[PDB]
């Protein structure tokens, strides 16, 4: 989604933080460690 | 002085300005999570911004 890489960086730091939120809530799951996933931020937002 | 307490990996620097001179800060943070693979053999390739 026309991606900055500004916003390439903030988007893997979410990712992490989501990585570890799922082990410390229910670690029984393992959805986000062990697959892949494509996601879409539809473009518009100005880059600031 | 925009920071106080400087978090890490901010440090200030004097800079010889067009005009007078100012006192810039520079920064540096991780663009990806660290241990992709505890193995990985691979540079840690910077990115100059």
């Amino acid at each position: 989604g026309q991606l900055g890489e500004v916003m390439k960086e903030s988007a893997r730091i979410a990712y992490t933080f989501a990585r570890a939120f799922l082990m410390q809530h229910a670690p029984a799951n393992d959805y986000l460690v062990t697959s892949h996933i494509h996601l879409h931020v539809p473009e518009g937002a100005t880059p600031k | 002085r925009m920071y106080d307490v400087t978090p890490p990996g901010v440090v200030m620097g004097l800079a010889w300005t067009a005009m007078g001179g100012s006192t810039l800060f520079v920064e540096t943070s991780l663009r990806r999570p660290q241990d992709k693979d505890a193995k990985g053999d691979k540079d840690g390739s910077l990115e100059v911004t």
